[PDB]
């Protein structure tokens, strides 16, 4: 009963997060933001290269 | 005796009119967007600067 509906909401976490995806780009051309979600920026000085 | 160059005396004038808006000139020629894809002649001022961003 438990490790079927634990895998169920592994299975609807993992639902939402391609469909999250399908919300970032309606274009190639899309957007500065929306292309800033999955791709990280983070605070000062962070990335070292 | 052939060839006899000449020359011209006249002086050779650095003057200063004025400067502050001939400062400001050379920042506008370089637009800055808001945007994923760009438009092609940014892109190739986007593309110099990290060539020479990994040498300092």
């Amino acid at each position: 009963a438990e490790f079927l509906s634990l895998s169920k909401a592994r299975i609807e976490a993992y639902e939402k997060e391609l469909e999250k995806m399908k919300n970032i780009i309606p274009f190639d051309q899309m957007t500065i933001e929306d292309l800033n979600e999955v791709f990280p920026e983070t605070k000062l000085d962070k990335k070292k290269y | 005796n052939e060839n006899l160059f000449a020359s011209f005396i006249a002086p050779t004038m650095m003057g200063l009119p004025i400067v502050t808006l001939i400062i400001m000139f050379p920042s506008l020629l370089f637009p800055t967007p808001k945007r994923l894809i760009n438009n092609r002649t940014i892109s190739i001022q986007q593309w110099l600067i990290q060539l020479t961003s990994k040498q300092m």
